[PDB]
C-alpha cells in the first residue's frame, strides 16, 4: 500500500477559472454600426 | 450636459454666491458675533428727528 490519490491531491493547486456567463453573444449589431460622439448630449438632424 | 459649460462648476459657483451673501448678512446681523448686536452702551447714538 502506497500513498492514495486524495491524500496526495491535498497538496495540490487546482487551476481556477474566471466565472463563466453563458448570456455572452458575439453582438455582431454593435460591432457593426457606425459610431458618431456627441458632445453634450442632444443630437439634431435637419 | 458639460459642454462648453461644466455643470458642476457652475452649481458650486452659485452655490458659494449665495453662500457668501449670507456671511455677509451675519456679519452684521448674527446673534452671537455681527456688528449690531456687540455694540457698547455709550457708542450707541439716536437721531433728533428721524432723518438721518
Amino acid at each position: 500500500l502506497a500513498l492514495r490519490d486524495v491524500a496526495a491531491r491535498q497538496l495540490a493547486n487546482a487551476t481556477k477559472t474566471v466565472p463563466q456567463l453563458r448570456t455572452i453573444t458575439p453582438r455582431w449589431l454593435v460591432r457593426l454600426l457606425h459610431w458618431t460622439p456627441v458632445e453634450a448630449g442632444i443630437y439634431r438632424v435637419n | 450636459y458639460s459642454n462648453p459649460h461644466d455643470q458642476i462648476r457652475e452649481q458650486l459657483r452659485l452655490t458659494i454666491e449665495i453662500m457668501k451673501e449670507r456671511q455677509e448678512s451675519e456679519l452684521i446681523n448674527s446673534r452671537e458675533y455681527g456688528l449690531l448686536n456687540n455694540v457698547a452702551p455709550g457708542q450707541l447714538v439716536h437721531t433728533r428727528n428721524g432723518a438721518p
